[PDB]
This record gives C-alpha cells, structure tokens and sequence, in this order.
C-alpha cells in the first residue's frame, strides 16, 4: 500500500506526498509490475522537480524497466526535454540500449522531438547505434517522413560530445547536490573536458568554494596539470580568487609549477595586479625571480599592466629592480613601452637605473620619446636621465622623436637644451629623420632652431 | 542564453587559455 501510494504520487508529480512516504521508509528503488520506478513514472510524466528530488535521494540513475528502458529512455520517447536535460546533467547514459537495442536518440528521433535530439547529440549520442533489426535514428526519421529530425541528424553527422562533461558543468554553478550524485556515480573527479581541464579548473576559475572541496575531498588532484601546463592555482592565482588561492595552498598546491611559457602562479597574479594574491604567494615562497621564456619576471609583468601597488608589494619583497629580459629590457623599459608613468616614478624612486641599455642601445628615454609618452619623459629627465645618450646607431632622444613626428617630444627636448645637430652613424641629424618621414611641424620647429 | 557557458567552446573562450601565455616582447625596429 505504502509502495503503491509512493508509485501514485510519483506518476502524479505530488513531491509532498512521496517526500513523507520515504521518510515513512519506503523503498525508493521500488517499482510496478512493468519495472517503473519513481524515477520513471516521474520521467514519464515531465514532473523535473520529483525527477531532482528522487535523484537527490540516491535512485539508481540506470534502473531499467522489464523492456530495458532506463529514465533517459522514458523521458526521450515522452519528448519530455525538461527532464531529459536533467536526467543528462546527473550523469544518464545517453547512450544506454534497451532489450530492443533502441538508443533514447532512436525514440526521441521516431517520435519527432527535435529538441530531445539536438540535446542528445551535443550530450555525445551514436547516431550509428543500430537496433537489433538494424535501424538506426536516421533510418526511422526517413520512415516516418519527420524531415526536421532527419535534417538535423544529417548535418550533425559526427560533431560529437561538444557539450562540457556532467562534472564540469556542475562545478560551473557551484552545484554540490549535481556534483555528488556524479560523484557517486562515476567516483572519478578528474573527469576531462576536450580543452583538457579538470573539473578542478572550472571551479577555481568561478570561486565556486563549495564544489571545490567536495571535489578535493573525493580525490581531485590539486595539482593537474593539462598540455598547456596550467595548474588550478594558475588559474585562482590570474582571476584573483584569493580564497580559492587560500584553499588550493592548503590542499597541497605547487607554488613553483611553471604553464608551457614558463608562467609561475605570482607571474599570473602580478601581471593582473592582484596585490594580496601576490603578497600570499611569495609569503608561500613562490620565487620572486622567476623567469618566463622571454625573461619576464613578475615585476616586468606588473610593470606592463601598470600595476602600481603590485609593483610596489614585488619591491618591498626584495624584487631586483633592475632586472632584465632576453631583450634586455628593464621593468623601467617596459613602463617607458607602455606610458605608465607612476610605475616609473616608483621605479625610480627606489633606484632603479635611468640610463638602462637594451639590446640596440635604447635607454628608457629612447622608448618614452618614441611612443610620445611625455610624461614618462618628464619623469625620467627629473631623475638623471642623459638627455644626449645614443643608442648603437648614433640615435638620440630628439632623433627618436623627430622620425616619429612627437613635436610635443621634439618641443620639450629642445627647450631642455637638446641638441639639434648630432649625427647618427650615417651623418643623419633630426632634420634629415624629419624630412625623411615628412613631418613639417617637427621640421619647422627645428629649423626655427638652431637646427 | 543562461546556457552557453556549457558548451566546450564558449568554456575554452571563457577560460582565456591565451592569458597564460608570454604574447611577445614588441620592439618595433625604428629603421627598416
């Protein structure tokens, strides 16, 4: 009585009244003289939120009725998409065969749902799975004329699974109640996306704490480590989730771990600024002179996103100043690159070289007079900068600027006393860069000089 | 919309597999 009540309420999506017949003990695998349990009757009838509760409740997700038809089954030949895509999100076989060798791609695509077999392939469902008769999907579209289902089925062809893993997609919303009945089902948490990450990464990604450590707690590796080489704390460490970074320590995360360009976790925090991120890691001991492939160390990176504070929290822990890349170039280099003049302030304000040479001679004036950054300019002209240094081929600040036409650059240098008839290692003054790029403001006021 | 977040693709774009990477060191050679 108590068992047919539930089955009643189940078939009729009443979650009251089969809610207090399991807690009165009521077995939730029991089923009717067919072989429909709750989770099939419920399916059957589109009733999603008795299909979740039941599912929260621990039924066996594949049970199958006396003619091998699973929930998915049920829920495919009732055209009941609600419930196939919850059935899907909870790890249903998409690819389960009945006793008739029927796929629930076959019913959804003999009864004309079109949603239910765009849902399905996307979720990885054979198209070429035959019944025992040898018909597929595509053959019973054709003979029941369902021209939508069949159009669909052809051009899909073999795309394949491009829906993320069950796994994935919970850890995207923080879904732990999805996430462990996944987990119970398939105790592998490091389940693979193509791209290659781990449910581990999506959660890092988002913050989402909670599905973070059911994952961690049922075995995930903190430490994965994808072709591309990029950990979860990489990924905690550049979105600036600082709790995550907090729990990822804690679980046993590398510090050290390099990505395939050699990128540290305190490279990926410093380049987007993220100061406690930072001050977290080094005080973990991640090492503040590491190096990418170009030589970049975090400074350099922190200097390139003008990161003020980050640059000031790298100099506070002893990050060498004037460290250089392959290119040779400086962080002061690369805040002259980019115009951040506040990063060069602090710069030089604690030391750092005014007169750096790259690999062809430019100094940090030759680069701020090259891509008109007047300020960084100004900045390093009040700070002992040679305002007459040469690179390898002769070429002077007001040279730089006179090629690029900056007459606010050409402007200042002159009036700083810069003069305008040195020669390059072809006897080339600013004039001739001038004339040669014709730019006649800068021409003008170099002649109206003693030019 | 409200869905696309779980498809690969979307995912990978979301994920910015590039922001990992070293772009390059520009110089942009003055002379040519």
């Amino acid at each position: 009585d108590a068992a047919t009540s539930f089955l009643r309420a189940a078939r009729s999506g009443n979650l009251d009244k089969a809610l207090d017949h399991l807690r009165n003990g009521v077995d939730i695998n029991t089923c009717n003289q067919n072989g429909l349990n709750g989770l099939h009757l419920a399916s059957k009838e589109g009733h999603v939120k008795m299909v979740v509760e039941l599912l929260h409740k621990e039924i066996i997700l594949e049970t199958t009725t006396k003619k091998g038809n699973t929930a998915l089954h049920i829920a495919a030949l009732a055209g009941q998409d609600e419930v196939v895509r919850e059935l899907v999100n909870y790890g249903a076989n998409v690819n389960a065969q009945s006793q008739k060798g029927f796929t629930p791609l076959y019913m959804a695509a003999q009864e004309n749902h079109l949603e239910v077999v765009k849902f399905l392939l996307e979720n990885g469902a054979n198209q070429n799975v035959a019944t025992e008769d040898g018909f597929t999907p595509l053959a019973v579209a054709l003979q029941q004329g369902h021209e939508n289902v069949v159009a669909h089925l052809i051009n899909y062809g073999t795309k394949g699974k491009v829906r993320l893993p069950a796994l994935h997609i919970a850890a995207r919303n923080d879904d732990t109640r999805t996430a462990a009945v996944l987990l119970q089902n398939d105790p592998n948490p490091d389940v693979l996306s193509k791209t290659g990450f781990t449910p581990l990464h999506i959660a890092a990604h988002y913050e989402n704490l909670n599905v973070a450590q059911l994952l961690l707690n049922r075995g995930a590796s903190v430490n994965f480590t994808p072709q591309n080489g990029i950990t979860p704390l990489h990924i905690a460490s550049r979105r600036g989730n600082v709790i995550m970074v907090r729990l990822l320590l804690d679980r046993g995360a590398q510090i050290e771990t390099k990505t395939k360009d050699e990128l540290t976790p305190l490279h990926c925090a410093a380049r987007n600024g993220h100061v406690r991120i930072s001050e977290i890691l080094l005080d973990h001991g991640a090492p503040i002179q590491a190096k990418t492939k170009n030589g970049l160390s975090p400074i350099h990176m922190a200097a390139q996103g003008d990161h003020l504070d980050c640059v000031r929290l790298l100099l506070q822990y002893d990050a060498e100043i004037d460290d250089i890349t392959l290119d040779h170039l400086t962080p002061l280099h690369v805040a002259a690159h980019c115009g951040h003049h506040r990063v060069a302030k602090v710069l030089l304000d604690k030391g750092a070289k005014p007169n750096s040479r790259a690999l062809n001679g430019f100094t940090p004036l030759h680069i701020a007079c090259k891509k008109n950054h007047v300020r960084v300019m100004e900045l390093l002209l009040k700070t002992g900068a040679s305002i007459d240094a040469v690179t390898e081929s002769g070429l002077t600040p007001l040279h730089v600027a006179s090629f690029m036409g900056h007459l606010p650059i050409v402007k200042n240098l002159l009036q700083r006393g810069a003069s305008p008839n040195v020669s390059n290692v072809k006897v080339e003054t600013p004039l001739h860069m001038a004339a040669r790029a014709g730019h006649t403001e800068v021409a003008k006021y170099l002649l109206q000089n003693k030019a | 919309e409200e869905l696309q977040d779980d498809y690969e693709d979307m995912m990978e774009e979301n994920l910015e597999q590039e922001e990992y990477e070293d772009p390059d060191i520009p110089e942009s050679q003055m002379e040519e």
